[PDB]
């Protein structure tokens, strides 16, 4: 039950919040509930209203496109006329939840339509019908809403004539005893199927509070954008810890404590940009562990040294480097044999990202965010991963003489292979795919939710509709309400659409939106592989130039400084060379004022290319020259050989 | 000659792939930098080493003059590097727009001009490169994603043939077949996915340039008989060190199967190359005394 | 005397110089027949393993597949078909008493590289099959040379191909299995089930007399009417699945019993399962995982499991013939692995 997103452990705070929530519905009051993105306003209140004998749940979310028809259609579906506005139920009264309410943007002269709407129908009690002119009285309908604080980019500001009717609730974060607490439950529930170590469940969940509050102490918004926590990283641990637990062999103290640590590499530690703060987190998970579980016989906690993998056999457990590399290998033969065809080198980053993409991609609406350098394989890495796990790849042909309409095709042909077809799809969404805000938009639809409601409409909605009737009937199942039809649709999308998103450049305006979309943040997995670090660089040109012959002459060993050479000590001319080849990529991106943007490493496999080929023709030709002198000189001694003889 | 072959490769792979979009300050820098680098790894380069000298021979300098590239050694070089540019795709940037000409002269009929802003442009691509004609594309600062899959160069071997997908189809490919692809606006937004993956150059003219095209210029004019002799001089060394590989190989011949005359020709040939070494010893130092002669005109220009 | 099981080692090992890709016993004589992925067949013999009787390179690409057959007619000789990625079919004569491979004819027309081909004789007339990634399966004759007939059933790229008298199936890249009568050129069924591409497709073959068995009997006189009761596959999802052929209207296909039907389902397999081949009541399979698995069609769970065979992938397996009482079923076992070792199994 750890991954129905409607289960909420009862602690004090929300039922303090549930308690003057009823109080304050009960009061005739409008609610908005204001902060921070992990405090949890949809939680309790989805589990407020779900318990509610009193009120029903009408679940809307505002976008920056909204206008008053998607309200009025949403109370037409539970309010009937009578002139009055009531409720179907007789006895229950109706709640509007409008999440993200700061959403909603100014036209040209600073005002929208919707808040307005909302303050109208909640001052004056009742709104215009447009099309006959008349007023619908509305008695015992409320409205409540949600939103987080507009200090962020994204959340317009919104004005004190519609929030001055609404009494204001602040949804601070639970405090370190509370998640503590609660995910106590959740470590117990999840450890019901480990019935040897029900006694680790209160450590396991201080030492993941701790983790929590030692990350969001650390890594600020002030060193990166990105670098925003919340419990609902917490709650991506546990809800991985289960899915590894339920699928995976026999567990010990040592497999769940590197399996929790490997779990919380890829959830906290995956987004960030610096070796130095990958480096403060191993230490951070090295405390963490010796303060929380004070166990021995642990190996490293570093990234390369923790690769769970289910790909090598039938169940999720710790594979060995050795064998996932030649099994990487020869699968990576066969896709390239058997689709198209690069050549690419396989180190141990590729490797860790195959297996954190892999991870990513089996999970229920698991979607990607891929942000780095160009050219440090994110495409065909993610193309070999879905390849693996059999998702049918849907790469979008977007141009510059394309609109929304070409973009929206594309999309309903995607969302009706993923229903009507019943073919798992792995739609792959890059930067130059987005020219304009819309096609953002249309994605954050999306993410969001499981569904784009305005992508069908009239008699494409009707043909929609009568073709997943036709499907239902098809499987022998008995579906014939409108809502039946569409949950089903939409869990069918939720279950078999994964979406990949690929940013090359972070630094840009337009990339930036994509990364602080409340939405795709949210949702998508970030996977930050940034620029290759000195070690991959030298196991990639490692793997380049020992195929051609570079050692023919003698190489006399110097005397370096130790962190001047990045590859294992030099005792041949190959690795001098690839020292070379780093150090002068190192100092040509440093001496060019590239900044702290990533760094393409396309200069340094273009280099290694180039470089393998000029030596292999230019070490044939000399080599040719010294056959040639070889053979005259020969004949030349033969001659005067013969001519002195005689 | 041996021990300085790893050394000079790397030299040329690094002014192969990364300098293309330096001026010429930076160029000398880069390379001043990863001399010193090549010092402190013990790895033996030519120390009188120059770019266009090891990669490209006398014939092709000729063919580029003769089909319209200037005389300055940027653009000698830019051109190497072009042509040189077998896997990535080279993108060149013209504020005049010339090198478009040279390209043509060069090919020859086979050159098809595209461009960016057309309508018939995707089939007509794939026309050309079905039959396998070069193809230069202009505007180059609103490239278009339907080629994503040859910038990427990711192709599908059919069997017995190579085959590309673009737009809705598969269309095959020819062995001859190169892609070229032209700029005019230095301040164009290139995107990321074709910059990472083009041998990007630069055939602009910048202030350093300014200095060295002063100093062309004044060598050119206020002492031509300097320049013609040393043309004359590069260009009796090379038909002479052809003339005695003509001659090594007819001795040969004829030590493997009359040989006096033959080999009295290789010695008088020998000498001839010793006395014309031994003369182009003492002329070339007089161009440095005439460098650092001309240094002050080339300040007052910029 | 159809219980034969063989060690948990192997009775001899083989050496390569690259990967194996297929397999082939020789029906009369203790000869095997291993192909590479550099196109060269090999031969070598049981008793003196050390030195290859032949070494024949005749393919530019790597050797797909292999089949042999002993001909029948009413001189008798050994004929190997060897199938490779360079867009061309090879057939082969052995000359038993010089120990050589003469090639009678190469047969040509598909228009990508082929995956499988099989070989059989119906009456005095010896055919040869093959299947592409064209998406067409072709089959020729052994005398004309020439193509008979051809029919695309899939939309992808076809991998594995099974023949029996007048009836071929085929397993191919789109999870979908499809029995096609080859005269009528229709396809009789499709199959659903798999998650993955199909590896390897054969017809269940019915025994002459037994205890009990429970795959390779007909169950009716209309089963024994029509010749053909089950079929077994093998798949990229680690699975091997038995299917029931639907009988459609009698060939026309019949739209109500025109689809296949998984039967009984076996799982264990670590890693992909590439060949199978079914030997008296057991269901040897090879896969993906350094392992060759010892099936059972009565109790459907394995009984022998040969773990770490192999250090790499193990390619190919193959048995010997035992529905015919013409090919004698020996007691041998030969698997071809990726680690350049064809293991074979005596006694
Ligand atoms: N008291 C609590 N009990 C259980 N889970 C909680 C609690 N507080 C926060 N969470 C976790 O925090 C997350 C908050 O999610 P959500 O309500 O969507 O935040 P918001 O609505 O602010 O975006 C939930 O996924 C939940 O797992
Ligand atoms: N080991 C490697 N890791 C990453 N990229 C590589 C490797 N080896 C080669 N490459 C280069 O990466 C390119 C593919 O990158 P791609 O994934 O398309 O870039 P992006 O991640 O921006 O989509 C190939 O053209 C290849 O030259
Ligand atoms: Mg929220």
């Amino acid at each position: 039950e750890v991954m129905r997103p409607d289960i909420v452990i009862p602690t004090i705070d929300t039922i303090k919040h549930e308690k003057i929530f009823y109080d304050l519905l009960n009061s005739k009051r409008g609610i908005i509930l204001c902060g921070p993105p992990g405090s949890g306003k949809t939680m309790i209140m989805n589990n407020a209203l779900r318990n509610s004998s009193l009120y029903d749940v009408v679940g809307i979310n505002f976008s920056k496109d909204t206008t008053t028809e998607h309200i009025l259609s949403a109370l037409h579906r539970h309010t009937n006329y009578v002139l009055t506005l009531l409720p179907k139920s007789d006895i229950k009264n109706l709640v509007l939840f409008c999440d993200e309410i700061n959403l909603p943007k100014l036209d040209k002269y600073g005002s929208q339509n919707v808040v307005l709407f909302l303050r109208q129908l909640m001052e004056k009690q009742g709104f215009w019908k447009t099309p006959e002119n008349k007023w619908v009285t509305i008695e015992r309908i409320h409205i409540v809403g949600a939103c987080n604080p507009p200090t962020d980019p994204g959340r317009i500001p919104m004005s004190e004539r519609f929030t001055r009717h609404a009494a204001i609730l602040y949804l601070g974060y639970p405090s370190g005893k509370s998640l503590s607490q609660i995910y106590e439950i959740y470590y117990k529930a999840i450890f019901k199927l480990v019935p040897e170590f029900r006694s680790y469940t209160e450590p396991f969940a201080r030492a993941s509070v701790h983790l929590y509050n030692e990350c969001k102490a650390r890594y600020s918004t002030g060193l990166q954008s990105h670098y925003l926590f919340s419990p609902r990283e917490l709650t991506r641990l546990v809800r991985g810890v289960y899915t590894a637990i339920n699928t995976g062999p026999r567990q010990t103290l040592r497999s769940l404590i590197r399996l929790w640590a490997y779990e919380a590499w890829r959830i906290f530690a995956d987004r960030l940009v610096g070796v130095k703060e990958k480096n403060s987190f191993e230490q951070l998970l090295y405390e963490t562990v010796d303060k929380y579980l004070p166990n021995q016989d642990l190996g490293n906690i570093s990234s390369t040294s923790l690769l769970f993998s289910g790909l090598l056999s039938l169940d999720f457990k710790e594979v060995n480097k050795t064998d996932l590399v030649n099994f990487i290998e020869e699968r990576f033969k066969t896709f390239c044999d058997e689709e198209l065809e690069v050549p690419m080198v396989i180190h141990e980053s590729m490797v860790d990202h195959i297996l954190r993409i892999d991870r990513a991609l089996k999970q229920v609406q698991g979607h990607m965010m891929l942000i780095g350098a160009s050219r440090t394989g994110k495409t065909i890495l993610t193309r070999f991963v879905a390849w693996l796990n059999g998702l049918k790849i849907v790469q979008p042909k977007i141009h510059r003489h394309s609109n929304l309409s070409d973009f929206d095709m594309i999309l309903k042909k995607a969302i009706s292979d993923c229903s009507l077809k019943e073919s798992r799809t792995c739609l792959i969404i890059d930067e130059s795919n987005i020219l304009e805000t819309a096609f953002l938009e249309r994605m954050n639809t999306l993410l969001a939710n499981a569904d784009i409601p305005d992508l069908f409409q009239g008699e494409e909605y009707d043909k929609l509709l009568n073709n997943l009737r036709n499907k239902t009937r098809s499987l022998g199942l008995l579906l014939d309400t409108e809502q039946e039809l569409y949950d089903w649709f939409v869990g069918e999308i939720a279950k078999n659409l994964h979406v990949v998103f690929t940013i090359c450049d972070p630094t840009n305006n337009k990339s930036s939106a994509m990364i602080s979309s409340p939405a795709l943040f949210n949702r998508c997995i970030i996977n930050w592989m940034g620029d290759w670090d000195t070690k991959t660089m030298s196991q990639v040109a490692n793997n380049m130039v020992d195929v051609v012959p570079m050692e023919f002459t003698d190489f006399i060993v110097p005397e370096v400084n130790k962190e001047l050479v990045f590859t294992e000590p030099i005792q041949t001319i190959r690795d001098a060379v690839v020292n070379i080849l780093i150090h002068f990529d190192r100092n040509f991106y440093q001496k060019m004022k590239v900044g702290v943007n990533p760094r393409s490493p396309g200069y340094f496999i273009d280099g290694l290319r180039a470089l393998v080929k000029l030596v292999t023709a230019k070490y044939q030709d000399l080599q040719e020259n010294q056959r040639f002198v070889n053979v005259g000189l020969e004949k030349l001694n033969e001659s005067v050989l013969k001519v002195n003889e005689l | 000659t041996s021990q300085e072959l790893i050394g000079n490769c790397i030299i040329s792979s690094i002014y192969e792939t990364y300098f293309g979009h330096l001026n010429e300050r930076e160029r000398g820098d880069m390379l001043v930098i990863l001399k010193r680098l090549l010092g402190k790894f013990a790895v033996k380069y030519d120390v009188n080493y120059r770019f266009i000298d090891y990669l490209v021979t006398l014939d092709e300098k000729m063919k580029w003059l003769e089909c319209g590239l200037d005389k300055n050694d940027y653009f000698l070089e830019n051109m190497s590097i072009v042509m040189n540019s077998q896997d990535a795709v080279p993108f060149l940037l013209d504020p005049s727009s010339h090198m478009i000409t040279v390209i043509s002269n060069y090919y020859g009929n086979k050159t098809v001009l595209l461009s960016f802003l057309e309508e018939g442009f995707v089939k007509r691509l794939e026309n050309a490169v079905r039959f396998g004609s070069v193809v230069i594309i202009q505007d180059g600062e609103f490239f278009d994603p339907i080629i994503s899959r040859l910038i990427s160069r990711e192709f599908n071997h059919a069997g017995n043939r190579v085959t590309v997908e673009i737009g809705d189809h598969e269309v095959d490919v020819s062995g001859d077949f190169k892609l070229f692809i032209h700029s005019c606006d230095p301040s164009g937004d290139i995107p990321i996915f074709l910059r990472s993956r083009v041998r990007l150059v630069h055939f602009v003219t910048n202030k350093e340039s300014i200095e060295t095209r002063i100093f062309d210029i004044t060598l050119t004019e206020e002492n031509a008989e300097m320049q013609r002799k040393r043309e004359d001089l590069i260009k009796l060394n090379t038909e002479y060190r052809l003339k005695l590989k003509n001659l090594e190989k007819r001795l040969l011949e004829e030590l493997n199967n009359e040989l006096m005359v033959t080999l009295n020709n290789l010695k008088k040939e020998a000498m001839n190359i010793e006395k014309k070494l031994s003369e182009s010893e003492e002329f070339f130092p007089q161009f440095d005394n005439l460098v650092e002669e001309y240094s002050i005109i080339g300040k007052h220009s910029v | 005397v159809l219980k034969w099981i063989p060690r948990n080692l192997p009775s001899c090992l083989i050496n390569v110089e690259s990967s194996v890709t297929s397999v082939k016993l020789h029906p009369n004589l203790p000869i095997v027949f291993v192909a590479t992925d550099h196109g060269k067949l090999y031969a070598f013999d049981l008793f003196n393993y050390t030195i290859p009787l032949a070494s024949l390179q005749s393919h530019t690409k790597a050797i797909t597949s292999m089949d042999v057959l002993f001909t029948n007619y009413t001189k008798n000789y050994l004929v190997i078909v060897t199938a490779s990625k360079d867009l061309q079919i090879h057939v082969f004569k052995w000359v038993s008493e010089e120990c050589k491979f003469q090639q009678i004819r190469s047969l040509l027309g598909h228009e990508h590289i082929v995956s499988a081909v099989k070989i059989w004789q119906k009456n005095n007339d010896v055919h040869i099959a093959s299947c592409s990634r064209d998406q067409t399966v072709k089959i020729w004759d052994f005398h004309n040379g020439w193509s008979l007939k051809t029919f695309q059933p899939h939309s992808q790229w076809v991998r594995s191909i099974d023949v029996l008298g007048d009836y071929i199936i085929s397993g191919s890249h789109d999870t979908t299995l499809r029995l096609t009568h080859w005269p009528s050129g229709n396809g009789l069924s499709v199959g659903t089930g798999h998650e993955f591409p199909i590896e390897k497709v054969k017809f269940i073959h019915f025994i002459e007399d037994s205890p009990e068995i429970r795959f390779r009997t007909p169950s009716t006189d209309r089963y024994k009417n029509w010749g053909m009761q089950y079929c077994v596959s093998a798949s990229r999802d680690r699975t091997i699945k038995i299917w029931e052929i639907p009988l459609p209207t009698l060939p026309i296909p019949n739209p109500t019993d025109s689809n296949f039907r998984c039967v009984l389902t076996l799982k264990g397999h670590l890693s992909w399962v590439r060949d199978i081949s079914i030997r008296g009541q057991y269901l040897f399979s090879c896969a993906d995982d350094k392992s060759v698995r010892c099936w059972d069609l009565n109790t459907g769970q394995c009984l022998h499991v040969w773990e770490k065979l192999h250090t790499g992938f193990v390619n190919c397996l193959d048995l010997d013939v035992d529905f015919d009482s013409n090919v004698t079923p020996r007691q041998m076992m030969v698997t071809g692995g990726l680690d350049c070792k064809s293991n074979v199994f005596m006694r």
